[PDB]
């Protein structure tokens, strides 16, 4: 089988590399250090206005105040 | 002005909510200059 | 439609100008629908022939309607009784002679004769009973 | 508008020039100058079969912005292969080869 | 056929009726009727006989054109109603076009033309899938939307069909057409309850599968599309002339076998809903649809039509068995009236 | 008639300056009237309706006012010259004006006390206090119908069998 | 939009009445089953888009997807045919009878 | 009809509900006719197989009559569920809409007058 | 203009009306080439740049062109002028006419008004077409598979048929 | 539906986006989102026999929203109105249609 693979290299060197990348991309994603990111760096965008919810003082984390340490805070997108 | 001839009352809103309509493009600049209906109709699409 | 209707609210014998024409009517529709099958399929050799055969089933067919309308109206007249299978069977029994004769055949104008007037007779008592046809679910 | 500004007078230069090629000009017999093509038809709707491909792959530009991100890139891989594969039996049906 | 690409065939006209039946999304329901028409037409010229391509080019155009109708129907309603889907509101115009374009793929009717003609020119195997695994996917369609079609088309492209049905089938001799004829009769007495009790439309339609099916494999058994052909059952085969014999009484309503059940119970469904006018009608060319039944039961099974000397030669070679399928849908069908109260 | 505030009510003071110098001023904007902004906020997208947090309304058209007012005093000619970049470009990107927002942002880190936000803190939901009285029925959705009863009980053997032809079963 | 979704449906009857009113050449009717799926393509996103309802716009397309293929199946029948008989007219195809 | 029915199970055959119900005597008449049904079934298939029609598949013959049983047990046992909820249905509904329900006194026949017609 | 619409709608129909007089096969491509680009057109008056291009992009140059492609290849024996056509057409450009005036003079009307764009945020982004199509892989993914199995299948079905 | 295989295994492949209320990309509301949920809210519970006389208010505002043929109806009254009056010029281009009046923020 590893002989075969020497001629389909050197005649018919398309298909092989067509079937080297194909698969190359499926696993890339599965293990790679980054691919979370993908999910996150596109979830963060605020393209709609966040509506604010109102106050009961039964929301700690809730961050009060744009500049508060609380809340999403992407220390992450900054140097991904 | 152009109501005073009978059986018309002045903001007969449609529908029966009472909630708020967002107005439609048309009523808000329909009855308003050429203009105004293009350029709320036909503004973006015709570009920048 | 208000029309073809108004052929069953005035009593049955009374007014059979608008029922002979009404029922006049109701043939040739059938006619041109008719025709049109007839036409669609199986069809002709030259416009004109087609437009022939069109002719040919409706007048059939709006005399048929005549001749039925006539007939039980005038049948009901004399007989002076406006509620009766009969009247509508002597209608429907020479609806079927007047189709006999346009197909020049006496044969036809028998099973007509008894096909056609049976029918038209049910089509009376229908009316009488309130008979529902193509009725809505009611389970 | 401008658009259609530009392509209608992308029409008028096109059509004058035919104008005055009729035009500036101003018998002989000057004027005298098939089996079915199955490859062709075959290739044809091979690309029609593809093309459609095309217009299911192109809302990946929008797609890659959705958080599901993940998910996308399963559903596309799926098509582009399960494409690839019809592209694939056509090849042992030598229908590709002309 | 490659292995292959019958597997992806037969998966489409499976996937075909099967989507259609489980989403609701009406465009889903749209595609389930799409798909089965592109497999459906591989399969219809697999002969590739110069009568073939006639009947699949019959069957795509009348099959597409209806096809395109239903999707006007799902379009016009998302703009009277935002939904994707038939409402209590829909307008009767737009329900009504989904009666008659499903009626056209169902072949009710007037629009019973194309099925008889395909029936002729597609084998008898792709006969049976024609007729049967290809109607259960429109009647889901039209059962889903019972409640709120109308009571007056149905029945009178009901009882067209019974006698377009029955009139039809009197003149034929090819058997493929007898059937695609009775077809559009049973498919008739269907959609005549559809309005009023679709669950008895669900009966009329297995019976019909269980009694159409059998029916088929026999005249498949010995291959004969005449009746001449089936009358020389005797020396072919002798046993399957008792069933083929009771199964198509069966097919016509004669009150001892499974058969009746279907044609009672609308009949008592109808005048439970007072049609009595409509029903009455209906049985009584039902009764003509027997006649031809019966005539085909005088020429393979009452009388012995001669038979040709190389039949001999035949009945010495092993005759390749029927399935099983046979016996269980023959008994079943002929037989299960005992046990009628627990069918409906 | 419908009600629709008079046009009197709704003068307010504005804003009236160009896209350019907003888009400048708002990231600022954003860490300062932030309290008077959210409110209408949750005014606006709790009572769904424009005709009844215009109270809010006129509060967001006045800080904003107060933001500017500040800058003007406050840095103004080094904000002038910031916008006056930013407006150059046809997307208004703060990509090539980066060199006028530091001068912009130590004269106002000194002065006035702001900080520019990091880059996440405007995207988060903060919770914001207010007393406007829960709007209830909103939608104004008159009274739904009752649910059709509930046959209940359980099953008994059916009465008499299937009530079929003559199948005493 | 209500008096254009008019002409619209109208083109799609005057389609329809063109698919139901066969002349000679097939290769025309297929191309009149067409003019109709464009016309349902066009309707279907015209409401899609005034009803600002994005997530019926995948519908669309998979109108135009299934469409296309349909065609595929139809023009190979038709090819089919003038191999058959060579000139593609609705009028041999009369052998069933 | 009774689909839409409140709780029904969406793809279920028979709702534990209808363990409420008594099993179907293994030898109630119709499981034995299914029964009978199959062992002609099975002769059937022999015949046209041209097998000796009852000396043959001894073993198919089994798994007729008994599959053919089978069925019967776990289908009557739904059929008769479901026709048990036709009554909870229907006599409930007899009793939430009395009004329309209405019970009748019916005159003894010494009051009623129906008309008599002599043959004579 | 304000009629941006009808006047198009009407170009549709008038080219619908040529397809149904079913003029010479290809004669006629080009007629539904003409109302592809027209109705091309007014999908984009609504805002659909994707939709619109995509028609213009498959239907147009994929689907037609295949289309006459094959006239080419068959059912173009080119053996009616389709001058006789275009006088019945001519016809019906007129007879629409009349259909319309009935409802003309009934009159919706005078044109197109705000019959367009109802309703649009003036503010606010990922608000076009192609965010909905793109809904294939996020909560519509299962139109996306079932046309996967249409052309997937496709491709063998076509090869049977042509086999 | 016929064969519910959907809900049976839980799956939702055909339900999520079958109305107007639905999710929509992005949360941008369609038009009418409000009422269609007004209006299905309403008809939950009770079949449609009686989801289609006593839950009639909704649709027919429903049947208003998007539709929106009664509003036409009062506009285009009001626009022939305008131009009989304005022919005899006893109705006069608004000052709104003179332009101007402050167009503002
Ligand atoms: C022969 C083989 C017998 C094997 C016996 C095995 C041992 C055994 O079963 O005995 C104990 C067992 C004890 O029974 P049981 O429950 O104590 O009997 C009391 C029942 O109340 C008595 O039963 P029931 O009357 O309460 O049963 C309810 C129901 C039970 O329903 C049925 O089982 C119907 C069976 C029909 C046979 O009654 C009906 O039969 C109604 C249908 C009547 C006929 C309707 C159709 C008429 C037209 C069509 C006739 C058939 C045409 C066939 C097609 C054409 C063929 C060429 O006996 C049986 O159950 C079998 C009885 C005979 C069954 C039919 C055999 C034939
Ligand atoms: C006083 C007595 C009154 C009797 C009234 C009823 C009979 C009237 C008969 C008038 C003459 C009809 C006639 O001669 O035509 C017979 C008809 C057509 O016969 P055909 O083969 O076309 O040849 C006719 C050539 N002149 O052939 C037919 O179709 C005849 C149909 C009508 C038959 C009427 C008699 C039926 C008797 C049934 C008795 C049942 C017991
Ligand atoms: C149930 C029992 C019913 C018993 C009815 C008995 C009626 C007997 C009447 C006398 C016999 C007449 C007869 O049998 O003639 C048959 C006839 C012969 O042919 P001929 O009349 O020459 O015309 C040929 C048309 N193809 O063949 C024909 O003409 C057939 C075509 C004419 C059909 C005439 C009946 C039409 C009924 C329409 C009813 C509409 C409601
Ligand atoms: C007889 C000789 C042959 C004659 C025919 C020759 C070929 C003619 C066609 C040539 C190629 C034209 C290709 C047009 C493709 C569609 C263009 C398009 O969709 O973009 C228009 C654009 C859409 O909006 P958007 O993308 O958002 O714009 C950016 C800012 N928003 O913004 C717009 O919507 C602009 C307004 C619409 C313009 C669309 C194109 C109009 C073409 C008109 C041709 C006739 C000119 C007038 C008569
Ligand atoms: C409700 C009653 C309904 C009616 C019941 C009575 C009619 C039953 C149906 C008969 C229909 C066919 C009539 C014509 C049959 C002709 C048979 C024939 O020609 O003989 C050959 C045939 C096969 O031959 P083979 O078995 O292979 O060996 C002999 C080779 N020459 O030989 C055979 O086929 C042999 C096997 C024939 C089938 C046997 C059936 C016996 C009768 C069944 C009666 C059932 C009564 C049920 C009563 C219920 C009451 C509630
Ligand atoms: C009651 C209900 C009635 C419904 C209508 C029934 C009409 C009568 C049906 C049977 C007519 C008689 C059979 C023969 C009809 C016929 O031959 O015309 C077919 C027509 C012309 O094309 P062709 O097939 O070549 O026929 C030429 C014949 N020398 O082929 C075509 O017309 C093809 C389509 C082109 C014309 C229509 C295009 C759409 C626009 C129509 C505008 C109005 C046209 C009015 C006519």
């Amino acid at each position: 089988i590893s002989a075969f693979l020497k001629n389909a290299w050197a005649k018919e060197p398309v298909l092989v590399v067509s079937f080297s990348v194909w698969g190359l991309a499926i696993i890339m994603p599965m293990i790679s250090p980054y691919t979370k990111y993908a999910s996150m760096i596109n979830k963060a965008t605020p393209y709609n206005y966040p509506v604010p919810v109102r106050d009961d003082g039964n929301m700690p984390d809730v961050p009060s105040h744009p500049q508060d340490p609380l809340g999403p805070s992407l220390d992450w997108l900054k140097n991904l | 002005i152009m109501k005073d001839v009978p059986n018309w009352k002045v903001g007969e809103s449609v529908f029966h909510t009472t909630r708020w309509v967002p107005p439609l493009i048309g009523e808000m600049y329909g009855l308003r200059t050429k203009e105004e209906m293009s350029n709320a109709n036909f503004g973006f699409t015709w570009y920048t | 439609k208000r029309f073809f209707e108004s052929y069953h609210e005035v009593p049955d014998g009374t007014q059979c100008h608008r029922k002979t024409y009404i029922t006049t009517a109701l043939g040739g529709i059938c006619g041109i629908i008719g025709s049109a099958y007839s036409v669609s399929l199986n069809p002709a050799d030259s416009t004109l022939e087609a437009v022939a055969r069109v002719g040919r089933y409706t007048f059939t067919a709006a005399a048929i309607g005549a001749m039925f309308g006539l007939t039980t109206c005038v049948s009901a007249q004399v007989r002076e009784k406006p509620d009766d299978p009969l009247n509508y069977f002597i209608g429907g029994c020479a609806g079927g002679l007047t189709l006999g004769a346009r197909t020049h055949s006496y044969g036809t104008a028998a099973m007509g004769c008894v096909y056609m007037g049976t029918a038209a007779a049910l089509f009376k008592i229908g009316k009488l009973e309130g008979w529902e046809l193509f009725p809505t679910p009611k389970v | 508008m401008n658009l259609y500004t530009v392509i209608f007078i992308n029409i008028l230069l096109s059509l004058t020039l035919i104008l005055v090629a009729f035009w500036l000009p101003q018998y002989s017999e000057k004027a005298n100058p098939l089996p079915f093509s199955m490859k062709f038809f075959l290739v044809a709707i091979t690309f029609l079969l593809f093309d459609l491909e095309i217009a299911l792959l192109l809302p990946l530009p929008w797609a890659i912005q959705t958080i599901k991100t993940s998910t996308m890139m399963i559903m596309a891989f799926i098509l582009v292969t399960i494409l690839s594969l019809g592209l694939a039996y056509e090849w042992t049906q030598k229908g590709l080869e002309w | 056929m490659n292995p292959i690409t019958l597997a992806i065939i037969y998966f489409t006209i499976f996937l075909g009726p099967v989507i259609t039946m489980s989403s609701t999304n009406l465009m889903l329901m749209w595609v389930g009727l799409e798909f089965s028409l592109l497999a459906i037409i591989p399969m219809l010229i697999n002969k590739k006989n110069p009568r073939s391509t006639e009947a699949a080019t019959k069957y795509f155009v009348t099959q597409a054109t209806a096809s395109m109708i239903i999707l006007l129907a799902i379009v016009l309603n998302y703009k009277q109603l935002g939904t994707w889907m038939f409402q209590q509101q829909t307008n009767g115009l737009i329900l009504n076009m989904t009666l008659m374009a499903l009626s056209m793929k169902l072949g009710l009717a007037p629009f019973h033309f194309w099925l008889p003609e395909v029936t002729q020119g597609i084998p008898l195997h792709m006969g049976l899938i024609l007729l049967t695994w290809q109607k259960i996917a429109p009647l889901s369609i039209l059962i889903q939307i019972y409640p709120l079609l109308n009571s007056t088309i149905i029945l009178m492209l009901a009882i067209t069909s019974i006698f377009m049905g029955a009139w039809g089938g009197l003149n034929q001799t090819q058997m493929r057409k007898i059937m695609a004829y009775s077809s559009i009769a049973h498919m008739g007495w269907m959609l005549a309850i559809l309005p009023y009790n679709p669950s008895l439309t669900l009966l009329n339609l297995m019976i019909y599968i269980i009694l159409t099916a059998p029916m088929f494999m026999a005249l498949m058994l010995n291959n004969s599309m005449t009746i001449n052909s089936i009358s020389l059952l005797w020396n072919k085969t002798p046993a399957m002339l008792t069933m083929i014999s009771l199964m198509l009484l069966s097919l016509g309503g004669l009150p001892p076998l499974t058969g009746f059940l279907p044609k009672w119970i609308i009949i008592t469904e109808l005048m439970k809903n007072n049609c009595l006018i409509m029903a009455t009608l209906m049985a009584m060319m039902a009764l003509l649809n027997l006649f031809f039944y019966t005539r085909l039961i005088y020429s393979t099974s009452l009388t012995m039509f001669p038979t040709n000397n190389n039949s001999k030669m035949m009945t010495h070679q092993t005759k390749t068995k029927p399935n099983l399928m046979f016996s269980t849908l023959a008994i079943m069908s002929t037989m299960t009236l005992p046990l009628a109260p627990q069918l409906i | 008639i419908v009600e629709l505030p008079t046009l009197e009510e709704l003068k307010v003071e504005e804003v009236k300056v160009s896209s350019a110098v907003l888009k400048a001023a708002a990231h600022h904007y954003g860490a300062q009237c932030d309290k008077t902004n959210k409110e209408f906020m949750l005014c606006r997208w709790e009572e769904k309706d424009p005709r009844r947090c215009l109270k809010e309304g006129k509060l967001v058209n006045g800080c904003a006012l107060n933001f500017f007012r500040q800058i003007k005093s406050h840095c103004a000619e080094p904000f002038t010259e910031y916008w006056t970049c930013l407006d150059y470009s046809n997307m208004q990107l703060f990509r090539h004006c980066r060199q006028q927002q530091a001068k912009f942002d130590q004269c106002v880190l000194d002065k006035l006390g702001w900080v520019r936000p990091d880059l996440g803190q405007l995207s988060k939901v903060t919770k914001v206090k207010t007393d406007r009285p829960l709007p209830e029925n909103p939608y104004h959705s008159r009274a739904r119908p009752e649910p059709n009863p509930v046959i209940e009980g359980d099953l008994k053997p059916a009465k008499h069998g299937t009530r079929f032809f003559f199948w005493t079963v | 939009m209500p008096s254009t979704f008019f002409n619209l449906t109208m083109a799609f009857s005057l389609s329809l009445l063109g698919t139901l009113m066969f002349r000679s050449h097939l290769m025309s009717t297929l191309l009149c089953l067409e003019g109709m799926v464009l016309s349902l393509f066009i309707m279907t996103s015209v409401t899609s888009l005034n009803s600002n309802s994005m997530s019926s716009m995948p519908i669309p397309i998979t109108i135009l997807v299934f469409a296309a293929c349909e065609a595929a199946v139809g023009l190979a029948l038709l090819v089919k045919v003038s191999n058959t008989y060579g000139t593609d007219y609705v009028q041999n195809l009369n052998l069933l009878q | 009809m009774m689909n839409g029915r409140p709780g029904h199970e969406p793809l279920k055959f028979l709702p534990d509900e209808a363990r409420s119900l008594p099993p179907p005597k293994l030898n109630d008449p119709r499981l034995v006719y299914m029964g009978l049904l199959g062992y002609c079934t099975g002769l059937m298939d022999n015949m046209l197989r041209m097998r000796p029609v009852m000396r043959a598949g001894l073993h198919r013959q089994l798994l007729f009559v008994t599959s053919f049983v089978f069925a019967g047990y776990f289908y009557l046992k739904r059929q008769n569920y479901l026709y048990a909820v036709k009554d909870h249905d229907m006599f409930g509904y007899i009793k939430l809409h009395p009004e329309d329900f209405p019970e009748k006194e019916k005159k003894t026949y010494a009051e009623i007058l129906e008309p008599f017609h002599p043959v004579r | 203009m304000n009629n941006y619409i009808f006047v198009l709608s009407s170009l549709f129909l008038v080219g619908c009306l040529g397809l149904a007089l079913k003029p010479s096969p290809i004669y006629g491509g080009l007629g539904l080439i003409v109302s592809g680009f027209v109705g091309c057109l007014m999908v984009l008056g609504f805002g659909g740049s994707f939709l619109g291009l995509m028609v213009f992009l498959i239907y147009l140059g994929g689907m037609l062109v295949v289309f006459g492609y094959t006239t080419a290849m068959a059912t173009e024996e080119y053996p009616g002028s389709n001058w006789l056509i275009l006088g019945f057409l001519v016809l019906g450009v007129i007879m629409e006419v009349f259909l319309i005036c009935v409802l003309n003079y009934y009159d919706l009307g005078d044109g197109l008004g705000d019959w367009l764009m109802y309703e649009v945020d003036d503010v606010g982004v990922m608000l076009e077409g192609g965010i909905g199509v793109a809904a294939m892989y996020s909560c519509a993914t299962w139109m996306m598979v079932v046309a996967g199995w249409s052309l997937f299948a496709g491709i063998f079905i076509i090869i049977e048929i042509t086999r | 539906p016929f064969l519910d295989i959907q809900k049976k295994l839980g799956i939702s492949l055909d339900r999520h986006f079958m109305f107007l209320s639905a999710e929509q990309p992005y949360k941008n509301a369609a038009r009418c989102h409000a009422f269609e949920k007004e209006w299905i809210e309403c008809a939950h519970g009770i079949g449609g026999t009686r989801a289609k006389k006593e839950c009639k208010i909704e649709f027919d505002d429903f049947e208003e929203c998007l539709l929106r043929y009664k509003t036409m109806r009062r506009m285009h009254d009001i626009k022939k109105q305008r131009e009989k009056l304005m022919k005899e010029g006893k109705y006069t281009p608004p000052p709104h249609h003179s332009g101007r009046e402050e167009p503002r923020p």
